[PDB]
C-alpha cells in the first residue's frame, strides 16, 4: 500500500497549490493514521520533497509535516529528531543552502514556519526539550524575527 | 588592499575570508578554524576590507 | 604544487632520476648528453 | 563529631578458604581454615580436628596457600588481604609459645586499576620460584621467591588478555609455565605462556591455543605422572596435554555448576568436586602405560553446598562451606544404600549470610533473644541466639527465608521463605513451606530452567514448627515484611509487599501490597493495593504505613473500610531501599546516594527533605541510633556515621565518624543480648559476625583513643600491618583515616597480655584502673 | 626548526641563484661594498662588452 | 657491600675507601643512570673524582646490573696530559678492567681502528685524545657504546668547535662531564654543556640566550637598576632551581 | 535486578558485581536532561569543561568568549528538577580575562584549591580557585591548543603544553621553568595527554599526523612511534609515519592507563597498546571529526565494560572501547559538539558545542 | 571468516575485461560488507596477510584503498606479462630476485629504501628497474609502495563505476533504491566492473545505508 501514499503526496506537493486540496489531505490522513511505520513512509516523501528545488514545494511538503506534527505523536519523536536539518532547510538558517526559488514561496514559508515554530514551542516545548532549544538557538543565535 | 584578515576571536592570521553575494547585497565572512561567521549587508563600493571592519565593531559592540 | 604545497628539489631529483631513457628521448633531452636530473 | 564503639559479639563462622598441608610441624598434618578475619590453625588428628591456635588478622584474608621452599623443614604460610596487605608466615612454637612469625611482608597494591571480576587469585609455582597474582585486568602479578625478600618486591608483566577466566600453574615445565581460560567476543578459549623472570615476561607457552566450552570455568593442574591441565565446563569435562585431548560429556554434572576442586591422591590420580547444589562427586584419571587413558565422574553423595573442601586423610574429607554449616565427612568405599558414600562426621554451626534478624525478648524476660534467618537455599534455618557463652539453636527450613517479624499477639513469626522449582513447576525437595500444618494460595485479580517460589510461613514461636504457609502467585517475589497493627482498629497484620518478577524486565514494574491478618491458625487476606512497582521496604509510621515503591516513597493511610490510602508522596530518590523510623523524622537508604533525611510534616501532610549526604556511598543497610546520629553500612565492608549539620548549607549532612569493619552488614536492630555507654543496636553480616554498636562520653572517647594509640605501639600484628591502616575507610576512589569510632577487639584485647606490656601501655593513672574500665565494656556483651 | 631550514635552504638557494643570475625580478641584489651589486655568471656574457 | 636503592652494589672494601662525599656522589650518579639522564661533576679541582667514577664504574660491572649486561663498551674522552694518570688509577683501583689507550704512544702498535673495534667487542675502557675524536669522529660513533666520560670537558664550552660537533654525535644517553669549573667565560658555555648532557633541557640556543643570558648578565653591571637587579635575581633563583639535579658542586 | 540484590544479600556474588552492572546499564540508557538545566552565562561556544577530580561537584567551563565560569551541580533546592548555578565568573569585566577564546581549562589535582586555564592569546594563566586572582602566566610565543597537568603525579607539577610551534613546552609550577622543550615533532601539536599509570609518559599528537609517546626523563627524545600498519620495521623521532593518514587532534589514555584512544582528521578512531605502540585493530568504523583545533573526549569508569563517549558532528557517538560496538547516538546539539566529559559518580554526561550550550544527558529510570 | 568472503569475491572479478593481465583484485571494504564485524574482518584479513596468502596493495585513489590479491595470481600474472614484454629489457632480472626475496619474506605495505639497499642489497640502478617495471611507485624520496603493474586501468573503470552507481542511487527516489532493484536493473555501460561488485564496495565504505526492510535491504544515502 506504499504507490498510493506516494502518488498522493506527489499529487499534493507537484501542484504548487496555495492551499492543500481538503479530501485529498483527509485520505492521506485516514490512510497515514492507519499504519506508523507508513507514518514513517509519509515523513521520509517529506524529507525527499524538502530538499527538492522549488519554493512552493517545500511550502507543501512544511505544510504537511505540521499537519502531521499538530495530529500526531510519534511524528513529533520522529521529526524533532532532525529538527537541525528541518529547520535548516525551511528557515534557510545555514547561508550555503538558500531557499530555492520563487522569492514569494520562500518568504510565505519563512513566515509559516516561524509562525509554526512559535506555536509548537507553545504547545509541546515542554514535552520536546529539544523543541526548546531550537526555539531559544533561533531566536538568539539567528535572531530570527518572530513579530514579522 | 588584501583581503584575509586574522581572526577576531581565533586569533589565527589569515583565517578568515569573505564571500560578497553582491546578488543580495550581503557579504559574509567566517573564521575556517573557529568557524565563527559574521553576516552584514553591502553595498556596490563595498570591499572585504568594509566588511571586516563592521565585524570588529559588531563584536566590540555586543561586548560592551 | 597546487591543485598550495612547497615542492622541494629533493622529491624533483627523485622523480626525475627514475625516468627511463626512452621517455626522455621522446621529450627531447637526447638521454646521453642530457638526462633529465643533472639538472 | 560523633562518639561511637563496635565490638563482637560474635565473631566471624563462615569458612571462604581451606589449605591442609604441614605448617605446624614438618610431620603434622594441619588443616588452616579461613575465617574471614581468623585464621583457625587445626592438627588433623586420627578422629577430628585438633584446635591448636586462632589468631586474628588485620585483614580479610583473600588468598591463603601453603608452599615449601628449597632447603625449608615446614611448609610456609603466604596470606593475602583484601586491601593486598601481603605477608609469607612461619610457625614458631617456643614450647608452650606458640609464635606465628613473620617471615616476610609488604603491600601490592597498584596506584590505579579495575579489581578483576573473578576477585584476587593467588597461585604459586609447583617448584616454589615465584608467587603469581592476578589482581586487575591486563596484568599478571609476579613476586619472585628466590630473590629473598623482607618486603616482597613485586614486579607487572602485562598480560594481552583482558579477561581471564582462571589461570593454574601447569607440572612438569622445566620453566614456569600458566595456562588460563580468557574470555573474548570469539568465545571462551585456552592458552599457556612461560614466565621468564630475568627477563621479566611472558615466552610463548608450551603448546599453542585451543577453542573450549562456552562456560569453561575452572582449570585443574595435574600433577607429573599425566601433566598438562584438565578444563571443567559446566556441562563437559576435557584434558589437554598439548597433544592428549581427551573429552567426556557425563549428563550428571549438567543439572549444576561445578564450583570447586581437591586432588586427592599425591599422584593426582583421583579428584573431588563439588557443585554449588552440594553434590559431591568424584573424578578419576585412568592411566595408562605414563599417560592418561580416560576420564570418569560419579556421584558420592551429597553436603551442605561446598565453598571449599580438602581430603584430610582416610576418606575423611572437610566440607567448608560459606553457606551452611560447615562439615566433616567420612567418604565411604560402599554407597549408603541411597547412592551416597559420604557421611557426615561433624558439623560445626555456621550462622550463614544473616538475610534478616529480629530481636524478641521470647520468654518475657530482662533478656533479648535473636531470630535470625540464616542459612541458604538447602542450608536454610533459623538459629536462636542467647546467653547461657552464647547459646545457639538451630530449626532447619530447605528453603531461603528473605525476612522476619515476630507477632507477639499472635505469638508467631512471620517469615518469608522462598524456594526454587525446575519445571507445571516441580520442587527439588521437601522444604518448610512444603510441610507446613496448613497452606493456601494467592488468588488475586490484579495480575492476569527453574523458577523460584515463595511463600509466608507462619512459625509458632514456642515450638518453631510451620503453623501456615501462604503460597504466593505464580512469579512473585515477598520481598518485604512488617507485623503491625494499623490505622485506629486493634488488628495486627502481616502486610505483605511483593513484586512481578519475569525474566524479559531488569527492573520489576508490577507489586501489590497485601495485608494478611492470621487468626485461627489461618491466614486470611484481609486486604489488597496494586502498585506500580516493587515494594522493597515498609515500615509503620505512627499509625500509618511508609511503603517503598520503586523510586517513590509514599506514606499510606488505613482507612475505616481497611484499606490503603496515600496522603504523600516523594520523589527524589534513585532507589528507597531501606527505611528507618524514629518520631516524625525518616532514614531513607538510597541505592547510591546514600542517605535522606526525610522528615514528615504532619500539619501539611507531606514531606520535607531535611538534609541529605552527596557523597555517592552504595548502602547495604541503615539505621538512626539517636534523634541526630544516623548509622550507615556501605557495600564495601565500611561503616559511616552521618549527623546532621551543626542556609541550605544545612542540608547538607555530615560523615563524621569512617570504619572499615570488614564485613558486609546485612542489617541492623536495636535492643541487647544483656540485661557508660547510651543505646544499642545488633548487626548481623554475611560471615555470620554479630556485632554491636553503642554511644560513649566524649572524655572515655578520648582516653579510649589514647589506649588504642599505646596498644598499637606495643601490640605486634600478625603481617606487621599497621592497625590503622586495616580499619581505614577504604572505597574504589576514596580513603580515609578511621575517626569517631573505638575499635572493640582491640580494646578489649587489652587483658590477655602482661603485666610488663600493660605499665608500658599505661607508662601515662594505674593499670588497675582501665582493667575495670575495659572489664566495664565488656559487659555490655 | 622546520621554518628555520625553510630560511637557509631559501638562503643557500638564494646563493647558488645570485651566482649565475643576479638580476632576478622582485628578489634582491646580492650586494657588496661601495653601494654596488656582483656580477654573475650570466653578466660576464650578457651583451654588448660582455 | 653498600646496597643501593635497586640491585647496584659495589664491594664493600672499594666503598670503604671511599670519603663521605665521594660516596653520597656515587649514589647520585646511579640515580642518574636510573633516569637515563646525562650529568656534570661540579666537585672543584681535586676534591677526587676520577676516583669517583671508577667506583661507579666498578660498582655497575660487579653489580652484573641490566644490550648490556652491567657495563658496556665506554669511552673516555682525556686530554692527552693526564691519559697515563688514568690508566694508573684503573690498575690501581679495579685491575679487572681491560683499559686500552687509543694514542700514538699507546699499547696496541697496530690499526687504531682494529682497537676500537676490540674493544668494542671487548666491553673494554678506550682512552683518547679530543684529537682523535675530532679525526676519527666517522669510527668512533658507530661502535654503539654505552658510556661518553669527558674527562675536563669544559673543552666543550665552543658550542660550535669541530670538537663539540664531534662529540655530540654520540647517541647513547648516558653522557658523564667532568670538571670542576663548567663555565668559564659566559653562560653560552654552560648551555653548550646542557646541550651535550641533556638536549633539551635548556631551550634552543637563542632562546636561552634571551630567557636567561640578557637578564641575568646585564644585571650584574655596576649601573644595573634596582628593578632589572631584582629580574636578575629571580631569573637566577629560576635557572638554579632547573638545572639543580644535574650538577654535584661540592666546594672545598 | 532483584536477584543481584538477593545474590548480594546471601553473599554469593561480590557487591563489585552489582555495583558494575548496575552502572553499565545507567550507561546504556542514558539520554537528555529530563531533571537538570545548565545556566546560560556564555555568549559563544564553549570549548571545554572539567569537572573537579576529588567529591566531582564543580565544573570549570571555557567559553570562547574568553570568559570562565564555575559551576555548581548539587542540586541544592528541595525540589526534583533543578538547575546548575553558576558560583562565580572570570567575566569580561575582571582584569585579567583572557582576550581571547580560552582552549583549555583545568582543575588542579589534589587540590580544588587552584585551576589552570590557557587560550589562544598564548597565555597560560595559573589562577586561585578562593582567591580568583591569576597568582601566575606563563606567555608563549604562538597559539596554544591545549595543556593538560599529570593526574597522578604527587612529586612533580609539570605542565605540558602543546602549541602552534613543533616544541611541546614542560612549564613547571613549582619553580616556574618553562625552558623545556622535546624536540622531535615537525608541525603544530593538536593534543597531549600525560598517562594515568606512568608518572612521566607523555603521549602527544601533532597535526603532521603521528602521535608520540616520551618520556620526560629521558634524554632520547620519545620512546614509541605509532604506526598505523604496525609494520617489523622501526624509526627514529618526527612526526611522520602516519598514526593517522590526516591530523590527529585528539587523545585520551583509557581508564587505567594501558592503551591509548587517537581521533584524527581522517575520520577514524584508533586503540593502540601504550606499551609497545602497537595498533590492536579495534576500529569503530567512521566517526566523523574535521575540526581544526583539539578533540576533547572522555571514557567510562567503574562500568562492567568500558565506553567511550566521542564526538561525531553534532552528536555524541557511544562506542564499546574493546568491542567497537557503536552502542548508541546521543542527537540534542544545533552545532558542533567540542568536548564532552563523564560523572563518573553518577553516571552523567556534560557536553559543550559551539551552540553556546551545555546539556546535561542523565540516565533515566 | 574473510577467507570465504574474498573468495567469492575474487569470484565476481570479470577477468576477461582485462584481458588477463591483472589479477584479481578485492577491496578491504567489500570483504567489510560480507563480514559485518569490522573488527574480525581486520584480524582475520592480517592472519592471511601473514601466512602469506594475499598480498595487500594501496591503490592510491583513496587513502583507505586497499586492494587485496591473492599472492599466487600477483606471481603469475607478474612474471608472465612483465617477462614476456620485457623479455631481453633489463629489469626482468630485477624484478626476479624481487618477487624471488621480498615478497615471500615480508608482507609490508610500503618500502623503505634502507630495507631493499642493505637487507636485500638491491642498488639503486634495480630499484629504478622495478619502478620502470610497474611494480613500484613513489611514496616518498626513497620509499615506494608495492603496486600491480597496470592497475590504473582498472582504478579508472573503479572510479567511474563507483560513481555511476552512486549517481543510480541518488537519481532513484528519495534518494534510495532497494538492491534487488539494483541488481535487476540494466546496469550502465560506464559499470564495466558489474553491479554487485560495486554494490559491496558502497555497502562496505558506508557510504550508502542498508536498511533491512519487509522487501529486503533498502539502500539509502546517509543524509549528507
Ligand atoms: N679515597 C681516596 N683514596 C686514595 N686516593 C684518593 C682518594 N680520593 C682522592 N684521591 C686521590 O686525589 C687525587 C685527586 O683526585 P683526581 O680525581 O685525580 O683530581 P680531581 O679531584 O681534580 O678530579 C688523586 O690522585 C686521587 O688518587
Ligand atoms: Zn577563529
Amino acid at each position: 500500500m506504499d504507490q498510493k501514499l506516494s502518488k498522493l503526496v506527489e499529487e499534493l506537493t507537484t501542484s504548487g497549490e496555495p492551499r492543500l486540496n481538503p479530501e485529498k489531505m483527509k485520505e492521506l490522513k485516514k490512510i497515514c493514521k492507519s499504519s506508523e511505520e507508513q507514518l514513517s513512509r509519509a515523513y521520509r516523501l517529506l524529507i525527499a520533497q524538502l530538499t527538492q528545488e522549488h519554493a512552493e514545494i517545500r511550502l507543501s511538503a512544511f505544510q504537511i509535516v505540521e499537519e502531521l506534527f499538530v495530529r500526531s505523536h510519534q511524528f513529533r519523536m520522529l521529526v524533532v529528531s532532525n529538527f537541525q536539518e528541518f529547520l535548516e532547510l525551511t528557515l534557510g538558517t545555514d547561508p550555503a543552502q538558500p531557499l530555492p526559488p520563487p522569492r514569494e514561496a520562500a518568504q510565505r514559508l519563512r513566515q509559516a514556519t516561524t509562525r509554526a515554530v512559535e506555536g509548537w514551542n507553545e504547545k509541546f516545548g515542554e514535552a520536546y526539550k529539544k523543541l526548546a532549544l531550537g526555539y531559544h538557538f533561533l531566536r538568539h543565535n539567528k535572531k530570527v524575527d518572530f513579530q514579522d | 588592499l588584501e583581503t584575509q584578515f586574522t581572526c577576531p576571536f581565533c586569533n589565527h592570521e589569515k583565517s578568515c575570508d569573505v564571500k560578497m553575494d553582491r546578488a543580495r547585497n550581503t557579504g559574509v565572512i567566517s573564521c575556517t578554524v573557529c568557524l565563527e561567521e559574521f553576516q552584514t549587508p553591502i553595498t556596490y563600493l563595498s570591499e572585504p576590507v568594509d566588511v571586516y571592519s563592521d565585524w570588529i565593531d559588531a563584536c566590540e559592540a555586543a561586548n560592551q | 604544487a597546487e591543485w598550495k604545497i612547497l615542492l622541494s628539489p629533493e622529491r624533483v631529483h627523485e622523480i626525475f632520476k627514475r625516468i627511463s631513457d626512452e621517455e626522455c628521448f621522446v621529450l627531447g633531452m637526447e638521454p646521453r648528453y642530457a638526462r633529465p636530473e643533472w639538472m | 563529631m560523633s562518639y561511637n564503639y563496635v565490638v563482637t559479639a560474635q565473631k566471624p563462622t563462615a569458612v571462604n578458604g581451606c589449605v591442609t598441608g604441614h605448617f605446624t610441624s614438618a610431620e603434622d598434618l594441619n588443616l588452616l581454615i579461613a575465617k574471614n578475619t581468623r585464621l583457625e590453625i587445626y592438627v588433623v588428628t586420627a578422629e577430628g580436628l585438633r584446635p591448636v591456635k586462632e589468631v586474628g588478622m588485620y585483614g580479610k584474608i583473600a588468598v591463603m596457600e601453603l608452599f615449601r621452599p628449597k632447603g625449608e623443614s615446614k611448609d610456609l604460610l603466604f596470606i593475602l588481604t583484601a586491601k593486598y596487605n601481603a605477608c609469607i608466615l612461619e610457625y614458631k612454637q617456643s614450647g608452650e609459645s606458640i609464635d606465628i612469625i613473620t617471615r616476610a611482608h609488604g603491600n601490592v597494591q597498584d596506584r590505579i586499576g579495575r579489581p578483576s571480576e573473578t576477585g584476587i587469585i593467588g597461585i604459586i609455582d609447583p617448584e616454589c620460584r615465584m608467587i603469581g597474582l592476578r589482581l586487575y585486568d591486563g596484568l599478571f602479578k609476579v613476586i619472585p621467591l628466590d630473590r629473598d625478600n623482607k618486603e616482597l618486591k613485586a614486579f607487572n608483566i602485562r598480560l594481552e588478555e583482558l579477561h581471564v577466566i582462571d589461570v593454574k600453574f601447569l607440572y612438569g615445565c622445566q620453566a614456569p609455565t600458566i595456562c588460563f581460560v580468557y574470555q573474548d567476543p570469539q568465545g571462551r578459549h585456552v592458552k599457556t605462556y612461560e614466565v621468564s623472570l630475568r627477563e621479566k615476561e611472558f615466552n610463548k607457552g608450551p603448546w599453542k591455543q585451543e577453542n573450549v566450552e562456552a562456560e569453561a570455568s575452572m582449570v585443574i593442574a595435574v600433577p607429573e605422572p599425566f601433566g598438562g591441565a584438565i578444563i571443567i565446563g559446566q556441562e563437559s569435562i576435557t584434558y589437554h596435554n598439548g597433544d592428549k585431548y581427551l573429552a567426556i560429556a557425563p549428563p550428571i554434572i549438567k543439572q549444576s555448576t561445578i564450583v570447586c576442586h581437591n586432588r586427592v591422591d599425591p599422584n593426582g590420580s583421583r579428584y573431588l568436586l563439588g557443585d554449588m547444589e552440594g553434590r559431591l562427586f568424584m573424578l578419576l584419571l585412568e592411566k595408562e602405560e605414563v599417560t592418561l587413558k580416560d576420564l570418569r565422574v560419579e556421584l558420592l553423595g551429597e553436603t551442605s553446598i561446598a565453598e571449599c573442601l580438602t581430603y584430610l586423610d582416610n576418606g575423611v574429607v572437610f566440607v567448608g562451606s560459606r553457606l551452611g554449616d560447615s562439615q566433616l565427612v567420612k567418604l565411604n568405599v560402599d554407597s549408603n544404600e541411597q547412592g551416597s558414600y559420604v557421611v557426615a562426621m561433624e558439623t560445626f554451626t555456621n550462622l550463614g549470610p544473616i538475610v534478616d534478624m529480629c530481636v524478641v525478648d521470647l520468654e518475657r524476660q530482662g533478656q533479648g533473644q535473636l531470630v535470625t534467618c540464616s542459612g541458604a537455599f538447602k542450608e536454610g534455618s533459623l538459629r536462636i541466639i542467647r546467653n547461657g557463652k552464647l547459646h545457639i539453636r538451630t530449626v532447619p527450613l530447605y528453603e531461603s527465608p528473605r525476612k522476619i517479624c515476630y507477632q507477639e499477639v499472635s505469638q508467631c513469626f512471620g517469615v518469608l521463605s522462598s524456594r526454587i522449582e525446575v519445571q507445571g513447576t516441580t520442587a527439588l525437595r521437601p522444604s518448610a513451606s512444603t510441610q507446613a500444618l496448613s497452606s493456601s494460595v494467592s488468588s488475586s485479580k490484579l495480575f492476569s530452567e527453574e523458577v523460584e517460589v515463595h511463600n509466608l510461613l507462619i512459625i509458632d514461636q514456642h515450638t518453631f514448627e510451620v503453623l501456615h504457609a501462604h503460597q504466593f502467585l505464580q512469579n512473585e517475589y515477598a520481598l518485604s515484611l512488617v507485623s503491625c497493627k494499623l490505622g485506629k482498629d486493634p488488628n495486627t497484620y502481616f502486610i505483605v509487599g511483593t513484586a512481578m518478577v519475569y525474566p524479559e524486565e531488569a527492573e520489576p514494574k508490577q507489586g501489590r501490597i497485601v495485608v494478611f491478618q492470621y487468626s485461627d491458625g489461618k491466614l486470611q487476606t484481609v486486604a489488597e493495593k496494586e502498585v506500580k512497582g516493587a515494594v522493597y521496604s515498609m515500615v509503620e509510621f505512627n499509625g500509618k504505613l511508609l511503603a517503598s515503591i520503586n523510586s517513590t516513597v509514599r506514606l499510606y493511610e488505613w482507612t475505616t473500610e481497611k484499606e490503603l490510602r496515600t496522603e504523600c508522596n516523594h520523589y527524589n530518590n534513585i532507589m528507597a531501599l531501606y527505611l528507618k523510623t524514629k518520631g516524625d523524622f525518616i532514614l531513607v537508604g538510597d541505592l547510591m546516594r546514600s542517605v535522606l533525611l526525610l522528615a514528615y510534616k504532619p500539619m501539611e501532610g507531606n514531606f520535607e527533605e531535611i538534609a541529605r549526604d552527596f557523597n555517592p556511598n552504595w548502602m547495604s543497610a541503615v539505621e538512626i541510633l539517636d534523634d541526630d546520629n544516623f548509622l550507615g553500612a556501605e557495600n564495601a565492608f565500611n561503616l559511616f556515621v552521618c549527623q546532621k549539620d551543626s542556609d541550605e548549607e544545612r542540608q547538607h549532612l555530615q560523615e563524621v565518624g569512617l570504619f572499615h569493619l570488614g564485613e558486609f552488614v546485612n542489617v541492623f536492630c536495636h535492643g541487647s543480648l544483656v540485661m557508660p555507654t547510651q543505646g544499642s543496636v545488633l548487626f548481623g553480616t554475611v560471615n555470620g559476625m554479630i556485632g554491636l554498636v553503642t554511644s560513649l562520653s566524649e572524655s572515655w572517647y578520648n582516653l579510649l583513643l589514647d589506649m588504642q594509640n599505646r596498644l598499637n605501639k606495643v601490640i605486634k600484628s600478625v603481617g606487621k600491618i599497621e592497625h590503622s591502616f586495616w580499619r581505614s575507610f577504604h572505597t574504589e576512589r576514596k580513603t580515609e583515616p578511621a575517626t569517631g569510632f573505638i575499635d572493640g577487639d582491640l580494646i578489649e584485647s587489652f587483658l590477655d597480655i602482661s603485666r610488663p606490656k600493660m605499665q608500658e601501655v599505661v607508662a601515662n593513672a594505674t593499670a588497675d584502673d582501665l582493667i575495670k574500665v575495659v572489664e566495664e565494656l565488656t559487659r555490655i556483651h | 626548526a622546520a621554518h628555520v631550514i625553510a630560511e637557509d635552504v631559501k638562503l643557500l638557494q638564494f646563493h647558488v641563484a645570485t651566482m649565475v643570475d643576479n638580476e632576478l625580478p622582485g628578489l634582491p641584489r646580492a650586494m657588496q661594498k661601495s653601494g654596488r651589486p656582483l656580477k654573475s655568471l650570466k653578466q660576464r656574457l650578457k651583451g654588448k662588452e660582455g | 657491600d653498600a646496597e643501593f636503592d635497586e640491585g647496584f652494589k659495589v664491594p664493600g672494601f672499594l666503598f670503604k675507601k671511599l670519603f663521605k662525599y665521594q660516596q653520597t656522589g656515587v649514589r647520585w650518579l646511579w640515580e642518574l643512570h636510573c633516569q637515563q639522564a646525562g650529568g656534570i661533576l661540579g666537585d672543584e679541582m681535586g676534591l677526587g673524582k676520577t676516583i669517583q667514577i671508577i667506583a661507579f664504574l666498578a660498582g655497575l660491572s660487579y653489580s652484573k646490573i641490566r644490550r648490556f649486561e652491567g657495563l658496556g663498551p665506554t669511552v673516555i674522552v682525556c686530554p692527552t696530559t693526564v691519559m697515563h694518570q688514568w690508566v694508573k688509577e684503573f690498575h690501581t683501583w679495579w685491575p679487572p678492567f681491560r683499559v686500552a689507550i687509543l694514542h700514538e704512544t699507546g699499547s696496541y702498535t697496530h690499526k687504531k681502528e682494529k682497537l676500537i673495534r676490540d674493544v668494542a667487542h671487548c666491553h673494554g675502557i678506550l682512552i683518547t685524545s679530543y684529537s682523535y675524536i675530532r679525526l676519527m669522529q666517522d669510527d668512533i660513533s658507530r661502535y654503539d657504546w654505552h658510556y661518553v666520560i669527558l674527562d675536563e670537558g669544559h673543552k666543550i664550552r665552543n658550542p660550535n668547535a669541530a670538537v663539540t660537533l664531534a662529540c655530540k654525535q654520540f647517541r647513547t644517553p648516558h653522557r658523564i662531564i667532568l670538571s670542576g669549573s663548567p663555565m668559564q667565560n659566559n653562560l653560552r658555555e654552560l648551555w653548550s654543556l646542557f646541550d651535550f648532557i641533556f638536549p633539551g633541557k635548556l631551550g634552543t640556543l637563542p632562546v636561552f640566550m634571551e630567557q636567561f643570558s640578557v637578564p641575568i648578565t646585564m644585571g650584574g653591571y655596576s649601573n644595573a637598576s634596582p628593578v632589572q637587579v631584582k629580574t636578575a635575581y629571580k631569573c637566577a633563583c629560576v635557572l638554579r632551581d632547573t638545572i639543580n639535579p644535574y650538577l654535584l658542586r661540592r666546594m672545598k | 535486578m532483584l536477584g543481584f540484590l538477593s545474590a548480594r544479600q546471601t553473599g554469593l556474588e561480590d557487591p563489585l558485581r552489582l555495583r558494575r552492572a548496575e552502572s553499565t546499564r545507567r550507561v546504556l540508557g542514558l539520554e537528555l536532561n529530563k531533571d537538570r538545566d545548565v545556566e546560560r552565562i556564555h555568549g559563544g561556544g564553549i570549548n571545554t569543561l572539567d569537572i573537579e577530580p576529588v567529591e566531582g561537584r564543580y565544573m570549570l567551563s571555557g567559553g570562547s568568549d574568553g570568559v570562565i565560569v564555575l559551576y555548581d551541580l548539587e542540586n541544592s533546592s528541595r525540589q526534583s528538577y533543578y538547575t546548575c548555578k553558576a558560583v562565580c565568573s572570570i567575566g569580561r569585566d575582571h582584569p585579567d580575562v583572557h582576550r581571547y577564546s580560552v582552549e583549555t581549562v583545568q582543575w588542579y589535582p589534589h587540590d580544588t584549591g587552584m585551576f589552570t586555564s590557557s587560550s589562544f592569546d598564548k597565555t597560560l594563566k595559573v589562577w586561585d580557585t578562593n582567591t580568583l586572582q591569576t597568582a601566575d602566566v606563563f606567555n608563549f610565543e604562538e597559539t596554544v591548543y591545549s595543556h593538560h597537568m599529570s593526574p597522578v603525579s604527587t612529586k612533580h607539577c609539570l605542565v605540558a603544553v602543546g602549541t602552534r610551534g613543533p616544541k611541546v613546552q614542560l612549564c613547571d609550577l613549582k619553580s616556574g621553568s618553562c625552558s623545556h622543550i622535546l624536540q622531535g615533532h615537525r608541525q603544530e601539536i593538536l593534543a597531549v595527554s600525560w598517562s594515568p599509570r606512568y608518572d612521566y609518559i607523555l603521549a602527544t599528537a601533532s597535526a603532521d599526523s603521528r602521535v608520540k609517546l616520551w618520556d620526560v626523563r629521558r634524554a632520547s627524545g620519545c620512546l614509541i612511534t605509532l604506526d598505523q600498519h604496525n609494520g617489523k620495521k622501526s624509526q627514529a623521532v618526527e612526526s611522520a609515519n602516519t598514526a593517522h593518514n590526516g591530523k590527529v587532534n585528539g587523545l585520551c589514555f583509557t581508564s587505567d592507563g594501558l592503551h591509548l584512544l587517537t581521533v584524527g582528521t581522517d575520520n577514524r578512531m584508533r586503540l593502540w597498546n601504550s606499551s609497545n605502540g602497537e595498533n590492536t585493530l579495534v576500529n569503530y568504523g567512521k566517526v566523523c571529526n574535521n575540526s581544526k583545533k583539539g578533540l576533547k573526549f572522555t571514557v567510562s569508569c567503574g562500568c562492567s565494560s568500558e565506553f567511550v563517549f566521542v564526538p561525531y558532528g553534532s552528536t555524541i557517538a557511544v562506542y564499546t572501547v574493546y568491542s567497537g560496538e557503536q552502542i548508541t547516538m546521543l542527537k540534542g546539539h544545533y552545532k558542533t559538539v567540542d568536548c564532552c566529559v563523564f560523572q563518573s559518580n553518577f553516571q552523567e554526561l556534560y557536553s559543550g558545542s559551539r551552540d553556546c550550550n551545555i546539556l546535561a544527558w542523565v540516565p533515566s529510570l | 571468516s574473510a577467507r570465504a568472503a574474498v573468495s567469492e569475491l575474487m569470484q565476481l572479478f570479470p577477468r576477461g575485461l582485462f584481458e588477463d593481465a591483472l589479477p584479481p583484485i578485492v577491496l578491504r571494504s567489500q570483504v567489510y560488507s560480507l563480514v559485518p564485524d569490522r573488527t574480525v574482518a581486520d584480524r582475520q584479513l592480517k592472519e592471511l596477510q601473514e601466512q602469506g596468502e594475499i598480498r595487500i596493495v594501496q591503490l592510491g585513489f583513496d587513502l583507505d584503498a586497499h586492494g587485496i590479491i591473492f599472492t599466487e595470481d600477483y606471481r603469475t600474472r607478474v612474471c608472465d606479462c612483465v617477462l614476456k614484454a620485457c623479455d631481453g629489457r633489463p629489469y626482468a632480472g630485477a624484478v626476479q630476485k624481487f618477487l624471488a626475496s621480498v615478497l615471500p619474506a615480508c608482507g609490508d605495505l610500503s618500502f623503505q629504501q634502507d630495507q631493499m639497499t642493505q637487507t636485500f642489497g638491491f642498488r639503486d640502478s634495480e630499484i629504478t628497474h622495478l619502478v620502470n617495471a610497474g611494480v613500484l611507485t613513489v611514496r616518498d624520496a626513497g620509499s615506494w609502495w608495492l603496486a600491480v603493474p597496470g592497475a590504473g586501468r582498472f582504478i579508472k573503470y573503479f572510479v567511474k563505476g563507483r560513481q555511476a552507481v552512486l549517481s543510480m542511487v541518488r537519481k532513484a527516489k528519495y534518494r534510495e533504491l532497494l538492491l534487488s532493484e539494483l541488481l535487476g536493473r540494466r546496469a550502465p555501460v560506464v559499470v564495466r566492473l558489474g553491479l554487485t561488485y560495486h554494490v559491496h564496495d558502497l555497502i562496505g565504505a558506508q557510504l550508502v545505508d542498508c536498511i533491512s526492510t519487509t522487501s529486503g535491504t533498502l539502500l539509502r544515502l546517509p543524509e549528507t
